[PDB]
């Protein structure tokens, strides 16, 4: 009964420190399995990129926020800005699914911390480098990139993702992960057929030339009798006597149902092979650390910093 | 009787002077029935000016009961014109390079239309329904000083024969426009503190990025007053469905005080002397009139919408970094 | 005793002396002479201290009338009179005889300020009057609650605040139609004369607002059909006269209260459609839409059994445009 000893986590683990420093505290929870899913999330300051990871990896929609693996925003929202997720965290669900809730790319809280206290000329051109370093590390290492967005069609996000691909260090065919566009805090409008078609058209025209698998295996789980009207793509929206006890017309699927149907997709996401080998959960950490050193001291960023 | 149009508004030859005070309205908005800028225009003047139901279609509207000329910009950053852009780019206008150049041209037209607000305006109201200061605007505001300076003589040489006055022709604008950012709420006394936090964050950002200098810079500080409003969490058709549930059974300014606290400094000629650093205190109120303002804006639009201005777009080098990197 | 009086002149001794108030005579004027001299922070404490020591029949109320030096020095002190009159409850000095005229003088001066002195010096007056009745007080109040406030520069909630005065005071004086008569005598004069002017529009809207401020309370008598003439003489000076695109908000609200007293018996309702059917001329203002749709509800309440034809047919593409984001106008439509 001892030949099958499992291992689980309780809270997140930060690979990249607050000052962008790699950590070796995740190997303790790693194993020698081959098929290891690695889903990362990128988004704005208050785009809600950790609550999604928490509800997808271990937690559920019906559970206290303090119990979430990744700390959410409870009292920091009302206070000065946000950015409670300093660095890239780490968590491997019982299903061996690695989760990476990075910091908010292009966040004002990080800029304020930098201004109040680094090898650059201005802190504003530095918060954009950390964002690029995290976007390139989330593309060369992760199998899925959950691009969370508080509000829909942030042209800055679509123009930044296309800039993170340019920094993606290839030659370890170029490995390009998927792209799940989560519309966190979605209103009743986002769940309309016309709104769905408009969103698909907009995200297909903005990401028309990305080379990233942003379309194909999403947005067709919980809807009406609707056949595929638009060129469907990866887009999963997440909302925010007896007659008298009728709940109001939410207009969107239940939060629990959407969380479940998104977790099922994330777990079922295609897990293509890594750069050049299987890179088991143990080899992966030895493959994501080298990528971190190669991107933090890469020529792509060294040249992009001068253009800023 | 006022028509929400800018191109037709400037092409005029009633309310002549009016001691108007123009207010620019730009920023990003989400896909909704009523745009954020339209809702702001409707709530400010206390009337539904824009009744609900790939260019920068800048439209103006004058309020006789308030003497305010709201100029709202439809920059590509907005998701209303971006939808039409992606629709026209889907069926018939493009390769990767051509699409990138199209997006770059759209962003350049947006920056041009925005410089038309930082050049002829008094107050400015941003729109970002996230409650988080978009750092990108920094690189945009740092990309407008270049155009506001290099394209400065190109604008002075086109507004000389205008009754705007001496200071307006000197600095090319009626007065330093005050930025009053306006963010919408999504999840949340609690808002009173968030406003001050965002104000401090924006101040620190613009001070560390040189976006808010101690002189006649493109923007202003607004230290005494407040320049960070937070909208309450209505817009779509859900009030009727929420009224069915009821029919079957049977401090903290709001879009007027937060904006009037700054509009009075221009309507009363108080000015925008909110400067720090023991400077010379250059504060030219320059309270314009509808006739003079239209006379100036006609030339400003004819020059920017551009003989040499069209050749200054390459002088930015702050938003097309992707092209140079590639 | 007398020592705490001097100690009340830091705040430690003042607080220690404030406890003796729950138990002399020289302390009555002490707070009135100290609260009006010290800062604003340590003013309400003193104002409330002496309000629990004695009956203060004529000692406390004496120097309060002589507080014309400053506004706050008078408001805080008159708060003492209010509290003592609300605490006595035995009808010795509380809304009393000719002495009470002092407070009337106060009411005659509270209009000079921004109505801050009226926030409390008018709300407790009707409650202080429990046995003795007075009707001239209503007229002396309305002389400024609607004239000075008509152009007091917002001057927005002061009208509603003073409305409660007549509500709590107009219960008596069955023959209260004299106020309406005096407000409507110059009503038609200012309506028909002379031309489109700001002063005119202002006084007209003020008189109209008074028409409802006073009507809200006058429901007792009679009404021997005089309300029909009121409706006619309120509709005539606004339907054809202006005709100026002024603020019809109160102009549209006046007929509301005017007709709210007749259910079905009889009226000239035929002459009401043009009054209401002609008001829907887009598009101003957001509050004007509600103030005009409410007359629609009033007319529908008067069309119990005799109305039909073009009335409803005019609801095809005319009033359906008031279904926008505005929640108020949404429900009012
Ligand atoms: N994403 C999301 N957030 C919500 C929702 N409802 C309330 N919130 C609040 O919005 C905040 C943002 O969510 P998070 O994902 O936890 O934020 P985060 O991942 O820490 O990202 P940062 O703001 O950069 O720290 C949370 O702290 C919640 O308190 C919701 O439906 N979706
Ligand atoms: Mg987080």
């Amino acid at each position: 009964a001892k030949l099958l000893p499992p291992e689980r986590m309780k809270h997140s683990i930060k690979l990249v420190d607050d000052q962008m420093n790699w950590c070796d505290s995740a190997i303790e929870y790693l194993l020698d399995q081959t098929d290891v899913l690695v889903v990362g999330v990128l988004g704005l300051q208050g785009t809600g990129k950790s609550m999604v990871m928490s509800l997808l990896s271990a937690n559920t929609p019906e559970e206290d926020q303090r119990t979430y693996v990744f700390r959410a925003q409870s009292a920091e929202m009302k206070e000065r800005g946000g950015n409670q997720t300093s660095g890239i965290d780490f968590f491997i669900t019982q299903e061996r699914i690695v989760f990476l809730d990075t910091q908010p790319i292009l966040s004002p809280s990080i800029l304020d911390h930098l201004i109040n206290n680094p090898e650059y000329n201005l802190p504003h051109t530095y918060v954009e480098m950390q964002s690029l370093q995290i976007a390139a590390f989330l593309f060369t290492v992760c199998h899925v990139v959950i691009v969370v967005q508080d509000w829909f069609t942030d042209l800055s996000l679509y123009r930044f993702l296309q800039t993170a691909e340019m920094v993606k260090p290839s030659t370890p065919t170029e490995y390009y992960p998927h792209l799940v566009f989560l519309q966190n805090k979605a209103r009743r409008e986002d769940f309309c057929p016309r709104k769905l078609r408009q969103m698909h058209l907009m995200i297909d025209q903005l990401m028309a030339h990305s080379h990233l698998r942003y379309k194909g295996t999403l947005s067709m789980l919980q809807c009406n009798v609707f056949p595929g009207l638009p060129p469907d793509f990866l887009d999963s929206e997440v909302n925010l006597p007896l007659f008298s006890l009728l709940p109001g017309y939410r207009g969107h699927p239940s939060f629990q149902s959407l969380v479940s149907k998104l977790r099922s997709q994330v777990m079922s996401m295609a897990r293509p092979q890594l750069s050049h080998t299987i890179l088991t959960e143990k080899n992966w950490f030895h493959y994501a650390a080298r990528i971190w050193d190669g991107v933090r001291k890469s020529s792509a960023l060294a040249e992009y910093s001068r253009l800023l | 009787m006022a028509g929400p149009v800018s191109l037709r508004d400037l092409l005029m030859g009633p309310w002549r002077e009016d001691e108007i005070c123009v207010v620019g309205i730009f920023g990003k908005t989400a896909l909704r029935l009523n745009s954020e800028k339209f809702s702001l225009v409707n709530t400010v003047c206390d009337r539904q000016v824009f009744p609900l139901f790939d260019y920068s279609l800048l439209q103006a509207y004058y309020s006789q009961e308030s003497k305010v000329l709201y100029l709202l910009l439809t920059s590509i950053c907005d998701n209303s014109q971006l939808l039409r852009a992606c629709r026209a780019l889907q069926s018939g206008e493009l390769p990767h390079a051509e699409a990138h150049e199209f997006w770059k041209h759209q962003e350049k037209l947006q920056c041009l239309s925005l410089l038309y607000l930082f050049s002829v305006c008094h107050i400015l109201l941003l729109v970002h329904p996230t409650c988080s200061f978009d750092i990108t605007y920094d690189r945009v505001f740092r990309a407008l000083d270049g155009l506001r300076q290099k394209v400065l003589p190109l604008l002075k040489t086109a507004i000389k024969d205008c009754p705007v006055g001496k200071d307006w022709k000197l600095n090319c604008r009626p007065c330093p426009p005050r930025l009053l950012f306006l963010f919408q709420l999504n999840g949340a006394s609690p808002k009173r503190r968030l406003q001050h936090a965002l104000e401090d964050q924006i101040y620190r950002i613009f001070r560390k990025s040189r976006v808010l200098t101690n002189q006649s810079i493109n923007c202003l500080f607004t230290v005494p007053a407040n320049q960070a409003f937070v909208y309450i969490v209505e817009d779509p058709v859900g009030m009727l469905l929420d009224q069915l549930r009821s029919h079957c059974t049977v401090v903290d300014f709001t879009l007027r005080e937060f904006l009037w606290q700054h509009v009075e400094l221009v309507l009363s000629k108080k000015g925008f002397d909110d400067s720090v650093g023991r400077n010379p205190q250059p504060s030219h109120f320059e309270l314009p009139t509808y006739q003079k303002w239209i006379s100036a804006a006609s030339k400003l639009y004819e020059v920017a919408i551009s003989k040499i201005l069209s050749s200054i777009k390459v002088l930015e080098g702050f938003l097309d970094i992707d092209t140079k990197f590639s | 005793s007398a020592d705490p009086d001097n100690l009340k002149y830091s705040n430690s001794a003042v607080v220690s002396r404030q406890r003796h108030d729950d138990t002399h005579a020289d302390i009555q004027n002490d707070e009135k002479g100290g609260y009006s001299v010290n800062g604003g922070s340590g003013e309400n404490t003193y104002g409330r201290k002496s309000l629990g020591q004695e009956l203060r029949v004529n000692n406390v109320t004496s120097p309060e009338f002589t507080s014309v030096q400053h506004g706050s020095r008078a408001l805080a002190t008159k708060d003492m009179r209010k509290s003592q009159e609300r605490s006595m409850s035995y009808s010795d000095e509380s809304r009393l005889s000719n002495l009470l005229r002092r407070i009337t003088r106060e009411d005659d001066r509270d209009r000079r300020l921004a109505t801050v002195k009226q926030l409390k010096e008018f709300i407790q007056q009707p409650e202080n009057k429990l046995v003795l009745v007075k009707q001239l007080d209503n007229i002396l109040a309305a002389v400024h609650d609607v004239l000075n406030e008509s152009s007091k520069l917002l001057q927005e909630l002061r009208q509603e605040g003073a409305c409660c005065l007549g509500l709590l005071c107009a219960s008596l004086s069955y023959e209260a139609e004299k106020i309406f008569k005096w407000i409507f005598s110059k009503f038609s004069s200012s309506a028909k004369d002379e031309v489109k002017l700001l002063y005119l529009c202002a006084t007209y809207k003020a008189l109209e607002t008074v028409g409802e401020k006073k009507a809200f309370s006058s429901v007792m008598q009679l009404v021997m059909t005089s309300l029909q003439s009121i409706l006619e003489n309120v509709d005539t000076p606004e339907l054809l006269c202006k005709c100026v695109k002024c603020i019809l908000l109160v102009a549209r609200c006046y007929p509301h209260i005017f007709s709210t007293n007749f259910r079905d018996t009889v009226d000239i309702l035929v002459g009401w459609h043009i009054d209401h059917t002609q008001k829907p001329s887009l598009t101003q203002q957001v509050s004007g839409w509600l103030q005009s749709l409410e007359p629609f509800w009033v007319a529908d309440l008067a069309f119990s059994t005799t109305l039909l034809g073009q009335f409803l047919e005019d609801m095809e593409a005319y009033a359906e445009d008031l279904s926008h984001v505005a929640s108020g106008e949404s429900v009012d439509e």
